[PDB]
């Protein structure tokens, strides 16, 4: 029925050693300007250095979380060169019941919306109690919100024009 | 009376079955399709005997 | 290692693959940091390859077990072949037919 937005990283704090902002591209275009979404984050490296990332969060709001993320891959060999230094590269997701380690690929393809770059996009619901952690060498886009969501059933999607 | 009683087919063994948390979608088409021929035979069956 | 089957029915085996969440406990157990196992027949075939990565611990233990089933048929056999991380089967089944069983939960 409803829910509650909360931030689980915020923005300054989580994220010391990479580049928080120049995370943005013109295919995601807002009031003409370049943007991106709302609730996740693009990273890249302060400076031509990557550290190897890791970072936990627990929940303690007594009902369930639904976490999203995304795992970018650029189509060319130089373009993840320059984004990340690092030619071999992984993510990885770790909870109770839900585990992945995540690969990225590179090949040529053709331009959708003048990008020849993808992202795939996941999403995990958490229980309370159980904790949930990112640890990533080239591509993470982390969540910057989530969502806590209550009960209340028997609803659905209408497409009409009433 | 007898004619009613053998035009009424007995059931044989159903065991209802298992999903994961990434199968809702399947398990819901389930609980559609049981609950559905469930009404049907107790509304045929009041109707039957109500004529 | 290789097996074949006589008993002119099925058989269904398992096996799991193991992975440990560190490098080192990788390093201690198979002295390989690179591994696979893999699993041959004529219908089911496969390579595995372990994953290393931290999580938290579940009764008292932070790394996990993939587990694996397959049926054989009557005749064809099938073939393990592992350079780190088999649980390799030590007991198996032949089974019968006869349907129209199931599975009950209740108390009584």
């Amino acid at each position: 029925s409803s829910f509650e937005k909360f931030e689980i990283f915020p923005k300054a704090s989580s994220w010391p050693n990479h580049e928080t902002t120049k995370g943005v591209t013109a295919a995601c275009s807002y009031s003409g300007a370049s943007s991106f979404y709302r609730n996740l984050l693009w990273i890249t490296k302060k400076g031509t250095s990557y550290p190897k990332l890791s970072k936990s969060y627990t929940n303690n709001k007594g009902k369930e979380v639904l976490v999203l993320w995304g795992v970018h891959h650029p189509p060319s060999v130089s373009e993840q060169q320059s984004l990340y230094q690092n030619a071999d590269a992984y993510v990885s997701v770790g909870s109770s019941k839900y585990n992945r380690r995540f690969a990225p690929e590179i090949a040529a393809r053709p331009k959708v919306r003048g990008q020849a770059g993808r992202m795939n996009y996941y999403w995990t619901l958490l229980d309370q109690g159980d904790t949930i952690t990112f640890e990533a060498t080239g591509n993470l886009i982390a969540p910057w919100y989530a969502f806590a969501l209550n009960k209340g059933s028997d609803s659905g999607i209408i497409t009409s024009d009433a | 009376v007898n004619s009613v009683i053998e035009k009424m087919n007995t059931q044989f063994t159903a065991v209802g079955k298992e999903f994961n948390n990434l199968e809702r979608r399947i398990e819901n088409l389930n609980k559609k399709v049981d609950d559905g021929f469930l009404d049907v035979w107790t509304y045929n069956a009041e109707l039957l005997v109500l004529l």
